[PDB]
DNA sequence: GGATCCGCGGCAGATCTGGCCTG
DNA sequence: GGCCAGATCTGCCGCGGATCC
């Protein structure tokens, strides 16, 4: 038995299912014989392994916004690349209450980018902060984030949430930037225009 | 509820008629006494 | 028509002298194993009917059996003997010796027996080979067509399954041969009805009818051309009179899967009634009538109607294990009769 | 053996196991006091008011709640998977029409069974779930009648 | 490549039909003439003799994710309108997006006066993509219709998911 | 054993609630056309039995679905059964939940009496054989199983005789492999079966009774067989086997169906009705119940008093006829309804 | 369509198929037009020179001294999987059943009879039907005449 | 007294209803 | 859904009993 979310929908030709999902203990992929999208659920695995049982413990409601839904499967497949079984126990928190934040919060984007930076600082894939920040490296070339932003960026990469919230009340394109070098492109970039 | 799940487990030693006995004895307890007194029996 | 005396001798467990029934309704009384159904088929036997081998009517131990019978009818009396054995039956009338042939004409008896249920509750085999016999009974020319029609269905089938060859006659001999065989039956059943319903009307308060499915109803050449393909396919013949069917209507359903014993008993016995009195009207006087076990499986009204129906015919005689009210009775003893 | 006996007609009498099912049960459980014993020490381990099983005279439904909101429920089953669920802030047929009073609109929970609907149609606030396609799944794997009802059931949005 | 082909047939019996047609030429030669025999519609896209449908040689139009899906609410039969067919979901996983789907096909099609049914799948995506298709026809000014979520026939509470019970409470009727 | 409740709807003509049989002897009376056959029927169907009837003729006229239900109390403990007939087809529902019609096989069940039992007594060959045969099946399996796998050999193997010629010598041990196993279980069984017959018939009448069974192969199959080639060779057909062998009732050492009336028939009938429900009763140790159609029809006084006496030191039973026995309860039924005074 | 109808048509008629599953597949073909030319093109090993099996090259993985006789191919690839033995391996035509004309010209005896040479042992692994027993009966016979000691499974 | 024929019991082969297992 | 078990139905062959010359 084990607990995670569902970050994965990959249908099969044959009427079966891929799933994706991640634990705090690492990510996996599991398949079904013929458990909705973004919801944690404890499932039970037989061993790719195939899955036996599988129990509700929430629905995000919220979710359905397309803008939302969107920034949310960018959130969820940010966490899945960065998602290593030793990191796998800090992330899935931080995804939680991600997840929470933009669920609940009326701009989504700022949970959102809130738990995508400190998702990356945890990750291995903490940028270099020591105004335009390049492979995430600071300098004259890359987008400009500003003194304000490069200052509510060190203290959330520093201070706690709580009071990192009010800093951050652009990076999120800094933070593209850095993961794409550090991992690649995202299948997901398309969909924001 | 513990003492179902306890029930249906003691049952399984297919799981939809363990559930089902499971509660057709919390709804019928002079039943479930009965076989519970067959067993100490 | 009316049957004087009986004696026999070495028949069965019969161990009686003489018997003198009288004119009008009578009746007998016995327990199991008297010898009623045996002093029946005698009387059935010694007037000329069919029956038991023809070796097994002979006392235990004896091989020679005596059956005399002396009947007066309304033109002169005449007498009759038989003489059963290992060599066979020595039918003479009035002391010249004839064949069976001849008394085939003579009016004789009609029997009720246990064994004219299987008629009405039966598979088709058996109903269609009743009618077959109850037609035959009447008329001479249906003997002649059914054995030439079954003959001349067994070469063509013959000659069908070995490979093939030319059927050009066969078919025409089979054609000409049904085409009148069906034409008898349905005159026969246009007319055998209404008195079957009419006598069950009588006894009971239901309605009976009867119902004759036709394979081939416009020609037998038709109905074979129109099934050439199966019928080479299957290798049999799948037209003709020897498929048709005859069922028993009570309230417009088939008898063999609704009705229960008592109805089944009541239109068993109408269909004997009513064959009694078309053979009446047919040879000019009525037949003696035999009823063998009469009333144990049905009710107080329906015994009174039969006891009353049968009130009314020229002679009869009824067995059974308990006296009707208000008839001359005779009791039977480990095969004795003795009359009052 | 004779002890056996009760133990044997007591596992006969509930439904869904045999005679002789019951039989090789007690015969397995007979050489098997390891685990009877187990079932035997885990074995140990309704209201007018609203008609569900608690401990004590009021329910916990009784024991946060509304009576505005009564909803009729087939079997407790029923009762069990809306407690799970928990969308509902109310309290939890023949004698309906005596129940009215009291009751400003009425909830059907009850199954869609043939029973409820013979039920609904003597019957005849109230309310009623409508009829709809579920969630997730395929098309394809699906009924006709479905089809149908969602089709002529199609909403305005 | 044998074993693949029949493993994509939707074991034991593959196998054992697979060694028939091996040791029966003539079946399989059939079977390849009648599938050469075999090799949308422009407008509804179910099966047609060449180009256009008996049918198409209307104030009704069904959106529907797949011609699978077409065939299965015709013989419904509750539905005699025209459908337009798109090329399946949004899905920024599978890099799909606006600029992958017929929008544009579907516009040449679309009146100002029209009802489109909204028969996407019951999935987050699809979803996703009727509130979408939704928006952009209230944009572009025509009316926008959902089929009722709720119980399915034939369906059990005690199995019922969560989420489908809200939804049948959310959306009850009057009656 | 012991019958606790019965319920119907929609079956035949029957139309009733409820009907709750005293333990021991009981009776029903009736005139013509009324239900007693219906009744009887029914209590057999519902209780796992075979009815002779068609399916789809156990229902009303109009109607289309049958319901039945049955509640019995064993040594055991108490279950109940209950049957949907309908146009699909049989259905069991044994607690609760659909049963497989072979596992109501091992319950006691019911046994029944009607005129068809004089019928077979009375019958040609080949129904006295099928009758032994349908008997002795409903004590094993193995039987069943073996006289199918006799019956595709000898299928067979005239197959082959009737056309060319093959290797022949292999169906021949084929055959033998089964044909002395099943001649061994009938010896078996007749002899464990002959007795208890005698003793029962024994209370019923003054005279004796027996059984004979004459096999054309006693001494084995392939002697037989290999000792009329000549008779194969002219015919076409195998003329030796269990297939062809012949069962004989006797009265006072004499065949039955030549030299016995109806009282004498209808007695033997009923005497291996009973020698059966006894056997059935020791073998699974609680005896069924017993359900008689027309007890006393064409019997005398004395033959009907001899009977009544047998049948009250049974734990149950049901009689049924148009007469009351003396010092019975008794039930009547009009037109489907029974009413208990 | 009637290229529809000729489909379903040749779906039914090969074995182990379903009239409602054959025009299911046959609307799930329509609906994918890719794996048409696939299972086309995937249509396109014959008989072993020695053993006359069905062979992936030149020689059976039979032949490629212990033998046993078979059926059919399928029986043959049910024993092999399981793996308790490994040895020569023969396959019959079919069954030996005179209702519909199968005698021992029409099998594949005569082949059999070439190869005895080097055999020690021979175990008939037959069906349970009355046919398999049969055969069996026949080949132990045969070989008896011959003269080879002979097996069969419990 | 021999011989052809007519009718019926007995048996094998083909059809058909209702229950079952595998999936 | 698909294959088998078991009862019912139809036609052919050898045997017994009536008739003829
Ligand atoms: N060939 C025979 N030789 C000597 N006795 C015989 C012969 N055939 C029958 N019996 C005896 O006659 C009895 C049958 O007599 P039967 O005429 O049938 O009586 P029943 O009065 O009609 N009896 P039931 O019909 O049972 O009420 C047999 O049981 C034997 O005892
Ligand atoms: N399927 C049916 N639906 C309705 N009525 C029926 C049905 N089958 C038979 N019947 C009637 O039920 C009656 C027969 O019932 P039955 O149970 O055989 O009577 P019984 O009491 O045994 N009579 P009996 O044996 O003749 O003295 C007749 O009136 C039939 O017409
Ligand atoms: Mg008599
Ligand atoms: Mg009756
Ligand atoms: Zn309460
Ligand atoms: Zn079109
Ligand atoms: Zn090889």
């Amino acid at each position: 038995l084990e607990e995670g979310i569902v970050v994965g929908r990959k249908p099969l030709p044959q009427g079966d299912l891929l799933l994706r999902l991640v634990t705090p203990r690492g990510s996996l992929e599991a398949v079904v014989r013929k458990l909705s999208l973004f919801h944690h659920v404890r499932f039970q695995l037989y061993a790719l392994p195939t899955l036996t049982q599988a129990e509700l413990l929430g629905r995000l409601h919220g979710l359905e916004a397309p803008r939302r839904f969107l920034l949310a499967a960018f959130l969820a497949e940010l966490a899945y690349r960065l998602a290593s079984p030793e990191a796998a126990p800090r992330i899935y928190p931080l995804l939680v209450s991600g997840l929470r934040g933009i669920a609940k919060h009326e701009d989504p984007l700022l949970p959102l980018v809130w738990a995508g930076w400190r998702v990356a600082k945890a990750g291995g894939i903490g940028p270099n902060l020591e105004l335009r920040l390049k492979r995430g490296r600071l300098g004259e070339e890359g987008v400009y984030l500003g003194r304000e932003g490069v200052e509510a960026l060190k203290a959330t990469l520093r201070l706690p949430g709580a009071q990192a919230l009010p800093h951050l009340e652009r990076l999120f394109l800094a933070l593209k930037a850095h993961a794409e070098e550090a991992l690649g492109p995202l299948r997901s970039a398309e969909a924001i225009g | 509820p513990e003492s179902l799940l306890k029930l249906t487990r003691a049952l399984s030693r297919g799981p939809k008629t363990a559930q089902r006995l499971a509660l057709h004895l919390a709804f019928h307890k002079e039943e479930a006494e009965a076989l519970a007194e067959a067993l100490e029996g | 028509m009316r049957l004087l005396l009986f004696r026999q001798r070495n028949f069965r467990n019969l161990a009686l002298e003489a018997y003198r029934p009288p004119p009008g309704l009578s009746a007998l009384v016995g327990a199991n194993a008297q010898g009623k159904t045996s002093l029946l088929l005698g009387i059935h036997l010694a007037l000329g009917g069919e029956v038991l081998g023809l070796a097994d009517l002979v006392r235990f131990g004896e091989e020679e059996a005596w059956l005399h019978a002396e009947v007066e009818t309304e033109l002169g009396a005449y007498r009759l003997e038989h003489r059963l054995g290992p060599g066979g039956r020595e039918v003479l009338l009035n002391g010249k010796r004839v064949s069976l042939r001849t008394l085939w004409e003579l009016p004789g008896s009609v029997l009720v027996s246990p064994l004219d249920l299987e008629a009405v509750l039966g598979p088709k085999e058996e109903r269609r080979a009743y009618l077959d016999r109850l037609i035959a009974r009447f008329s001479r020319r249906y003997a002649a067509l059914l054995s030439a029609y079954e003959k001349a269905l067994r070469q063509r089938n013959a000659l069908l399954k070995a490979g093939g060859e030319g059927l050009s006659a066969w078919d025409r001999e089979l054609a000409r041969y049904g085409d009148e065989i069906v034409a008898l039956r349905r005159r026969f059943l246009r007319r055998f009805a209404p008195i079957l319903r009419e006598v069950h009307a009588a006894l009971a308060a239901k309605e009976a009818g009867l119902r004759l499915e036709e394979t081939a109803g416009e020609g037998v050449l038709r109905a074979l051309e129109a099934s050439r393909a199966e019928e080479r396919e299957r290798g049999q013949t799948l037209v003709g009179p020897h498929r048709d069917d005859l069922v028993f209507l009570l309230e417009g359903r088939p008898a063999h899967r609704f009705a229960s014993r008592g109805e089944a008993k009541t239109l068993a016995l109408a269909l004997r009634l009513a064959e009694h009195r078309l053979l009446g009207e047919h040879h000019g006087e009525p037949p003696l009538l035999l009823v063998d076990e009469w009333g144990e499986e049905l009710d107080e009204a329906r015994r009174r109607a039969v006891l009353a129906y049968a009130q009314a015919l020229p002679q009869a005689i009824l067995a059974g294990l308990e006296a009707p009210p208000g008839v001359p009775v005779c009791s039977v003893v480990r095969g004795v009769v003795l009359c009052p | 053996p004779e002890s056996l006996l009760k133990l044997t007609r007591a596992l006969s009498r509930l439904p869904g196991i045999g005679p002789k099912t019951a039989q090789r049960l007690a015969l397995h459980l007979a050489f098997h006091k390891e685990e009877a014993e187990a079932l035997a020490e885990a074995l140990e381990g309704a209201c007018r008011e609203c008609g569900n099983l608690a401990e004590g005279e009021l329910c916990p439904i009784c024991q946060d709640r509304d009576r505005s909101l009564l909803a009729v429920v087939e079997s407790v089953a029923d009762l069990y998977a809306l407690e799970r669920s928990g969308e509902f802030r109310g309290l939890y047929l023949e004698g309906l029409f005596r129940r009215l009073e009291g009751v400003e609109e009425v909830v059907l929970a009850t199954s869609m069974t043939v029973e409820g609907e013979a039920t609904a149609l003597y019957l005849a606030r109230v309310t009623r779930p409508a009829y709809g396609l579920p969630v997730g799944g395929s098309l394809e794997y699906a009924d006709e009648v479905t089809l149908g009802r969602a089709l002529e059931g199609r909403r305005p949005v």
